[PDB]
Parts: C-alpha cells; structure tokens; sequence
C-alpha cells in the first residue's frame, strides 16, 4: 500500500517507478513481519498513560521514568550510536502503605504491552532441592531465547519480585553457617548480570527492609536504582 | 601465567614435561568487573564455543543427576582426549557463583543433605585418576574463603587472583572505554573533563562507574524528549555536559560510603586565629610522617580539648586534606546498642579492611562515648579498650602505612587508662579566649552587623573569655530569634552565665 | 530451643524397567494399528468387484 | 460480581509476629508473613475476600500487616456491662 | 482512625487535666518553648536542639513538654516514654528508642519527648546503679544530626539534674 511518494523533491499523487527510484518498506500495524535492513522507514511500548492512580510523586515518577524508560523510548539508531545498554533493575524501599505495589502494578500491566510474571513473595521455595531454584530459570527462559533469536529488538519481558527481603539476605548470616537461602540468590545474581548479557528485562523488587538486601545485588546493572518513597507532603496528600 | 602454554610453539614444552594448567579462579568485591573479564576470555581468546554453567544449574533432585550432569560437561573433552591425546580444541567451562556448589565438605548446617559432597565427584573428575589436559576452567566468586581448599591447591586451580578496586587513573581507562563511542558520533562535548570526574570519584568501580554514565545519557535525552502522548521529539542534537557531576553528587552511593562529612561538618571551619593554623600545620606535618618514613608505618595522634570545640570535625578536615586513598570515621552513630563484642567487631572490620590499602587514615571520635564512660564511680567497657589499645600497636604488614586520630574532651580520665602513652602524640585545642578573637570570628560568620559588633565590642575586651564554638552557635542563633533590639542584650546575658 | 531447621531431601525412583525393552511391545501395538486396515480396504473393494 | 470466600485464622499471633529481626533471629520463620502480605495486597486487586483474625495478645502483630487495606480494623471486645451481661 | 504519625489521643493520657495557668512562670516557660520551635523551624545551622525540663518531683514536667509539642504543630511527634517500656533489658530498650528516632528521621522535622529519664535509664542512688548502654546511646543521639535538611528538637524531663551534671550529659 503506497504511503508516500517523492519526486527527484516534490511529493506527487501518481508517479512512475524508474530505475533510480529508491523505495522503503514498513510493516503494517498488528504485523508479525520481521523486516531487516535499513531500506525501511515503529514500536513504542507505551501508547497511553495519561495519569494513573498516583499523586505526590511527580518527582520520583519522573526520575524512574527518565532513567529506565527513556532508553526504551528514543530513536534506536542514535542510542546505538551512543552505545549504551539499557538500565534494568528497579528497586523500591519504603514504609508500608505508601503505594509501592500499586505503582509496580500500573506500569507493568497498564503502561506497556506484555503480561508480567509476578511472584507473590516466594512462590518459589520447594521441598525438593533444585526445582525451586529452577523456577527462577523457568522465569527467565521465556525471555532469554527470545533475545537470542530476535537479537536486540524485542517485546519487553518483565519480572516483579515482591517482599524480596525474605528470600534474600546477606550470605554467611543465613539460618546458620551455610544457609538455606544462599543458592537461590547465587542463581539470581548469576542470571541478571549473567554471562548472556540479556538486555530485554527489568526486575522490579520491593521491600520494607532494604538494608538487609545485599549490596552485591544492588550495585548498578543488577538493580541500579534504589529509590526511597516516604510519607507524602500535604500537596501530594 | 596460564596462556603461555597455549600460545608457544609446541616443541619447547615437548622438551619439558609440564602438564598444562587446568584452571583459574578470580574473585573480589561485587560490581568490580570480573564477569566482563571472564566473558572476553573464551569470547576472544580461544577458538572454541564455551559452555556456561550457572551456579546451582547443576543441582537436581534425583540423587545422581547432580553429578551425572557434571560428567556430561567433560565427556566431550575427555573423549577427544582419548581420541587425540596430544592436543584438542580446548573445551572450556565457565562456572558462576561457584561458592554454593563448592564449600567445605564438613558443613551440612542448613543443608542437611549429602549433596554438598558433589564436590568430591568434581575434583575427582578434574585431575582424577584420569588426567584431563587441554581443558580450561574458570571460577567466579564474591566469597573466596568458604571454598574447600582441596581444589584450590595448585594444579587443580593455580591462581587465587583477587581483583581489587580500580586505581584512579585506571578508572580513567574504564571511563574512556565507554565514552569512546559516545564521543565518536560527536554526542559528547569537549567541555567535560574525564579527569575532573575521576579525581572526584573516590571509590567508584566498574559498574558503579558506568552507572552515572548510563544515567547521564538518560538525563541528557529526557530534556529533548518533552501527558497522554509523552512524545519523544525527533531532535537528535544533544550531549551530556556537566550533568555527570550533578548525578554523581545525587544519585549513586559509592558502594563504599564516605561522601558525607556534612553530619560532621555543618559550617566548615571558621578560621578564627593563630591556633587553627598551628593545628592544621601540625597536622600537615604529621600526615607526612607516614608518607615519608618507612620505619614509622603506624602513627598515632590524640586531639585534646574541652567539649563543644568541634575537634572531631577538623579531624575530618585534615583527613580529606591528607587526601589518602582510604579514610573512614568510626562513629558511635553507626554503632548503637551494640554489645561490646559487636562494638569491637565493627572496629575489627574497619582496621582489617583498611590494612588492605597501601595506606589509610582513620579517626576515632569521642572515645569517651565509644567506650562508655561515666563517673558516678568509674564504669566502662574494658574489652573495647583492650582491643583498641592493641590495635594502636598493631603494625600493618610490610609498610602499608597507617595514621590514626582519637578525640576526647577529657584527657584527665585517659592518663589513668594508659591510652595516650600508647599514642605517639597529642595536640591541644585551645578554645576562644577573648573578645577581639571572638568578634573577628563571628564577623567572619556574619549575623551581627557593625553596630551590633561594636555594641558588643565596648564591654567584651574588659572581660576574659573561656568559650568554644559549638556552644556559641546555638547562643547566637537562639538569641538571634528574638526581636531586633533584644537580640544582642540576650546574647550578652547568656554569655554572662554560661562562661561563669 | 530457639531452633529453626528447615530441610529438604531427595527422591528414590522406583525401577520402572529402566531399559528401552518397552519398545518391542510398543512395536507390536504399532503393527496392530498399522497392518490391520488394508484388510478392510481390500475387503470392501473385493466386495465391490 | 463473584462471591466471597472468607478465611478464618483462629490464632494470628503465633503464625505472625513482628518480622523486624526481633524475638530472636528473624522472628519465627517470618518467610510466611512476607508471603501473606504479598498475597492479600498483592499486585492483583483481589477484591472478593475478607480474612478474619483473632488474638488474645495483639500488640505483637506487625504494623506492616495491620495498616488500612490489608487489615484496617482492629477492634477490642471487653468485659461487658450489666446490660450485655 | 489512628495513624503512624501523631494522634490526638496520646496527649489526653498524659495531660488529663490540661494545663491551668497559675502565673507568669507558666507563661515564660512555654513561651520559651514557642521560641525554640520557631528557632528550629526558621533557622538553619542548628539542625537539632536539645532541652530538658528540670523540676522538683510532683511538679508537672511532662504536661508542659507535651503542650509545647501540641502548640508547635510539627507534623511528627512520638513521645518515648517508660510506660510503654516495662521490664525491658537494656538492649531492647535502646532498640526501641532508636526505632523511634529512625522513624522520625524520615520526616522533614519532628519533636521527641523523653520523659522520666531517670526511670528510662535505670537509676537508683543506693550503691548507685544504672544502665550504661541506654545512657550512651541516648546522649549521642542528643548529639546526633539527622540527614541534612531535616530538623528536630529533643525535649527531656527529670526531677533531678544534679546527678546529671555528675553524669556529664548536661553539656
Ligand atoms: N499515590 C499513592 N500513594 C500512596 N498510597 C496510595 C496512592 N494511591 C493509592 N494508594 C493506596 O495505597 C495502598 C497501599 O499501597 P500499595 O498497594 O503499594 O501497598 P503498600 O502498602 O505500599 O505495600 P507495603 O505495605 O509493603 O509498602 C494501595 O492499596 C492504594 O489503595
Ligand atoms: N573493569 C571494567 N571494565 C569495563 N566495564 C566494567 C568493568 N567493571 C564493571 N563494568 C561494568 O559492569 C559490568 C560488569 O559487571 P561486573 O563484572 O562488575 O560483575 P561482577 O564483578 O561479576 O559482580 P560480582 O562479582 O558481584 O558478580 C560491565 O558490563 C560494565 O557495564
Ligand atoms: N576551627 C574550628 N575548629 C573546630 N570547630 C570549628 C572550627 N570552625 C568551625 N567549627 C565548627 O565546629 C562545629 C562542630 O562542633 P562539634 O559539636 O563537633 O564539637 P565537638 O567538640 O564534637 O563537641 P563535643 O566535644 O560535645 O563532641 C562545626 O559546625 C564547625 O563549623
Ligand atoms: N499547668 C500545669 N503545669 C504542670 N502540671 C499541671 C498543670 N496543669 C495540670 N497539671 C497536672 O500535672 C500533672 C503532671 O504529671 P506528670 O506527667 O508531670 O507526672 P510527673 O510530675 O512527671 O511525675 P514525677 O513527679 O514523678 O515526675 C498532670 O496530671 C496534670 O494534670
């Protein structure tokens, strides 16, 4: 379906393809056509949020948005000129009743097109060795291959942890000397900054006790942003 | 060390008999850049396709599948050993977070399962009875010390190499390597100075260093980005310019936090006379003790004065002025409610990790508070005292230089605890003695104008003053809050009673 | 007390014959799906002629 | 328009007490309460249930759970006057 | 509904009869309190202030300390009182007060009451005894600053200040 015609330049209604007529293609809407090259010329994961269910946090929402959703929403070409890999790994630490899991809910399910996989606390842990832990890679194993065989461009995959402080604590202080919760975390760390360097996920954790959480996990790239939310001021209130 | 054997021309070692190295191990604090290294090794260095294992990925419930998944790894590389003895394509393995799978065999606590002893299969496979040559294996760990050392001895794994934090200028390479592309397409101004950053980054390492960068590109786009649409403009002209400084200030924590002197320093240092110069000069003559001399790798100072003199603040000033690589403040603020053992333990961690550097300085604030001390009757905790007084006379290894300060508002308690005999030296802080000295000080501050200065000044010089700053601040302030005329009269009348 | 032990244990797989030998019976049941229909095929057309 | 499922915990206090690294090491097996307060207030709205709870020793219970929306209302019933009696 | 922050109801407990004015003393005192909150609210370079109220016994100390806060209308007030701490070993005791101050350090400013300090920290004259730990934690906190931009006042009471000069918390 012809979209735009340019002459050798005026845009015309009816024209004549000749030898030196360059032509560009663009996949239609709701299309599964993978066109490659740059004889082309769009995916934006965010079509609508006008305002969603929130007040008082217009600073914090701005910060989180610019940091971890601006790399997404940009011209891709310029960012690969830029040569920066997308930040992933939101953290939220605060007191209760300050609207954190609401916030997490809205972005995953109301902002962008995917269904997020959500753990309610641990669902993970199991009586049998290795399969509880394996559920982690059962989480990641629908998004990892997807990046492998679509490369950079991909539909976003998401993971929302919640009350992560229960499952993860500092190693060596865990339920005795060796610890029960030690091997799950050594997988989690192994995947997030893992040797595959998958770029297509954001991990959203939330806690009420962030000091417990290991710095090893919090350093940038595994979870970069530790963002406090706190008792609101009156105008937000 | 481990790739000479790969690269050399074969004949030379053929005259030798050495069996080529099995594997290596590398470790260090997190976010320090090790997994990058372990990718590039095997990405670039060998012709092979690596197999990665993630740490627990081995484990499975059925009793033999755990080990029976390990032998799967090495069957290819052993069959080609059998088939071709001399050489092979060097099948390499990558472990990750290896500490779980291998820790000391004789700890079942929390596991209550035998499958911790999969390790026996592992190292009995690696050298085993069957030697496997032309394989390489690399370990990766946060925790180096929990590993069963049966596989750390040489020939199973030779090297224990510890990747430490970056050096300041090496940090520049870490920085420039990222900014190469950003500059190459000319989205980088010529105004930003990477050195200006790199000196202003004390302990940023690796990912911590790269985080501001990734953030900087975000903040730089967002301006040109901008409701319902939340449009991204088409404008492609931008660069991050001196916003890396701003976010360096606000957004990340160092990961090793000293940044804040603020809680210690509200007002900086008012340069209020000759004593402050004498002190700071004594200080920059004392800091040199370490750096020049290798026979006094340890040096020890006290700061003696009356209370409410801000001694503990200028200690931090002199520390940052020494500009050593590693500095810390052992505060009772950070340690509260700690029973004496943990109160020792924190200190323990401080000096042990501080020794890691080739130098450091450390301050100990308000020891009278740190080691709880009250007369009504002498009562204190001794264990902290004993530990501390040993630590003063612990010389670090092989001339890794140390400087220590301690602070008290009271020495008369201390000369009975024999602490300052152990300290090398002590320096006194006289506190403000007179009206001229004082008036100069507060006019450096301000918040009395000349009429008020004079209005005070008539009757100060006739009087003798014994004061310190930390009281004076609150006095001027609370007196200030009163109505304008009343301000100075109230200041005065307060001084009449306080210093008497 | 002050005792927390939370533990795990591993499985014993009952010897479910533990060989491919199951196939031969499965091959017989292949053939009884396979070799039977053409009887009817040629039967109905034998009846046509 | 779904129908309610009420759930009934006879004794809350034993199950969940404060998880704040108190009452020894991390409460008693506090993973439980984390799961619970993630469940009832979780990312799903789950508008269709009320959980009843009962204690004779309330103060222990973590305020994290007691806040409005996971449980808003903590009531005290006390020894009645003559009329009730 | 009660809240995480202040209540209207914590006060009626401690002041049951309110504060009746018998004279200028009451005026001067609580006006100084007003003065101090305006100092903190307005000022900078005194992020914290520290006051205690001496009186003789059975001269209402705590009432005044409450009414001051009630008049300051600062948003966050949690009194730390012995009555809510009973039987506590010194460890859990100091955990409680630190918990209070750390919640308080969240808000932009606050007013904290210590009352009956000499009972908060165990004190007896005879063969004189007290808890050292609670003492030390207390007064470093009095000397502590919260993260910048935040501001507080710490009000204290006691029926005797002589032993406190002796215990070197008064400065
Ligand atoms: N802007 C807002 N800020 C704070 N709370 C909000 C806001 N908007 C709505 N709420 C209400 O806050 C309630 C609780 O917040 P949320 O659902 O994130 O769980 P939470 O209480 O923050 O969890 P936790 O107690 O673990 O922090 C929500 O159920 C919602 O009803
Ligand atoms: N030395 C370095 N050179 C270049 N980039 C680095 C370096 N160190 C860290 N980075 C940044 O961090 C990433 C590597 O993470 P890193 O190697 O620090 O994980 P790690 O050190 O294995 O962490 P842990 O030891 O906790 O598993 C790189 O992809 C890059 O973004
Ligand atoms: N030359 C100076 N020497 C010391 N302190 C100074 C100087 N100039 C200004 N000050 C101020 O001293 C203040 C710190 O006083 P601080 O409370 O640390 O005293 P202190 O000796 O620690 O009190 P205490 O002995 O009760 O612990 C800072 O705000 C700082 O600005
Ligand atoms: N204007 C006032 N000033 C002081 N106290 C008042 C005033 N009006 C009423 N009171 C009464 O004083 C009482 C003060 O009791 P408070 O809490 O001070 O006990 P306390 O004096 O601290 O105990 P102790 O004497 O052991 O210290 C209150 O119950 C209050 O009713």
């Amino acid at each position: 379906l012809v979209k735009d015609i340019e002459a050798m330049r005026q845009k015309i209604e009816v024209g004549l393809v000749v030898g030196n007529s360059q032509v560009a293609f663009e996949k239609a809407e709701n299309s599964s056509l993978n066109l490659i090259g740059k004889a082309k010329t769009i995916i934006n994961p965010d079509w609508n949020f006008e305002k969603m269910g929130i007040g008082g946090l217009d600073k914090e929402f701005s910060d989180i948005f610019r940091r971890a959703f601006a790399s997404r929403v940009f011209p891709p070409e310029i960012v690969e000129q830029m040569g920066c890999k997308h930040v992933k790994g939101i953290l939220l630490y605060g007191p209760p009743g300050c609207g954190k899991t609401l916030l997490a809910r809205q972005i995953g399910k109301m902002l962008n097109a995917r269904e997020p996989k959500v753990v309610n606390g641990p669902e993970i842990l199991n009586k049998y060795v290795g399969e509880s832990e394996a559920n982690i890679r059962k989480l990641f194993a629908d998004a990892e291959e997807e990046q492998r065989r679509l490369g950079a461009n991909s539909g976003l995959h998401i993971i929302i942890f919640d009350e992560i402080d229960a499952i993860c604590k500092q190693r060596g202080s865990m339920a005795g000397s060796t610890g029960v919760h030690d091997t799950v975390v050594n997988q989690l760390l192994s995947k997030i900054d893992g040797v595959e360097q998958l770029n297509n996920i954001l991990v959203i954790g939330m806690t009420n006790r962030p000091d417990l959480i290991d710095e090893a996990l919090l350093r940038p790239g595994r979870l970069e942003v530790k963002m406090e939310i706190g008792l609101p001021d009156e105008k937000g209130r | 060390r481990a790739f000479a054997s790969r690269v050399f021309p074969p004949e030379i070692v053929e005259q030798m008999g050495c069996k080529h190295v099995k594997g290596i191990l590398l470790y260090g604090p997190p976010g320090c850049g090790k997994t990058l290294l372990a990718r590039q090794i095997g990405k670039m260095l060998n012709a092979r396709e690596p197999k990665v294992v993630n740490g627990p990925e081995i484990l499975n419930k059925y009793v033999g599948e755990s080990e029976a998944n390990i032998r799967k790894l090495f069957a290819d590389a052993e069959e080609e050993q059998r088939r071709l003895g001399a050489n092979s394509g060097l099948h390499i393995i990558i472990f990750d977070e290896i500490d779980a799978i291998c820790k000391q065999r004789g700890s079942m606590a929390g596991s209550t399962g035998v499958h911790d002893t999969v390790v026996n299969q592992l190292l009995s496979k690696i050298d085993g009875v069957e030697q496997l040559n032309n394989i390489l294996v690399i370990g990766m760990t946060n925790r180096p010390d929990l590993i069963d050392e049966a596989l750390l001895r040489p020939g199973r794994l030779e090297v224990k190499m510890e990747i430490g934090l970056p050096d300041e200028k090496g940090r520049l390479q870490i920085l420039h390597i990222h900014t190469a592309r950003m500059r190459g397409h000319q989205l980088l101004s010529a105004d930003v100075d990477i050195k200006e950053l790199a000196v202003e980054t004390k302990n940023f390492s690796g990912a911590e260093l790269e985080g501001l960068v990734r953030a900087a590109q975000s903040t730089a786009m967002n301006r040109h980005i901008i409701v319902d649409m939340e449009k991204a403009e088409s404008l492609q002209v931008t660069r991050g310019d001196f916003l890396a400084s701003l976010e360096n200030d606000i957004k990340p924590a160092f990961g090793t936090n000293q940044e804040d002197y603020a809680s210690y320093i509200m007002n900086g240092i008012i340069k209020w006379g000759d004593p402050v110069t004498r002190v700071l000069d004594d200080g920059e003559l004392l800091v040199q003790q370490t750096k020049n001399s290798d026979r006094t790798p340890l040096v020890s100072v006290l700061l003696e004065g009356p209370p409410h003199s801000g001694k503990t603040a200028l200690a931090a000033k002199i520390a940052e002025e020494s500009n050593f690589p590693f500095i810390k403040i052992c505060s009772p603020d950070k340690m509260i409610g700690f029973s004496e053992t943990a109160k020792c333990q924190a200190m323990k961690k401080i000096f042990d990790d501080a020794y890691k550097s080739q130098l450091s300085c450390v301050v100990v604030d308000d020891i009278e508070r740190l080691l709880d001390y009250v007369p009504i009757g002498p009562r204190f905790s001794n264990l902290v005292l004993q530990a501390l007084l040993v630590l003063l006379k612990k010389a670090p290894p092989q001339g890794r230089k140390l400087l220590i300060i301690g602070t008290t508002s009271r020495k008369d308690v201390l000369q009975e605890m024999e602490m300052l005999n152990a300290f090398s030296t002590t320096i006194h802080v006289p506190n403000i003695a007179t009206g001229e000295q004082l008036l100069e000080a507060l006019e450096l501050l301000g918040n009395f104008k000349d009429k008020e200065r004079t209005t005070i000044a008539q009757q100060v010089k006739g009087k003798k003053v014994w004061i310190g700053i930390k009281k004076l601040l609150m006095l001027i302030e609370m007196s200030l809050q009163m109505d304008p005329e009343y301000r100075v009269r109230k200041f005065l009348a307060l001084l009449r009673e306080e210093g008497a | 007390m002050a005792e927390d032990a939370d533990m795990r244990n591993e499985l014993e797989e009952m010897q479910r014959r533990a060989d491919q030998l199951a196939d031969e019976s499965l091959e017989s049941t292949r053939r009884m799906l396979q070799l039977v229909e053409e009887s009817k095929d040629a039967g109905i057309r034998t009846l046509v002629m």
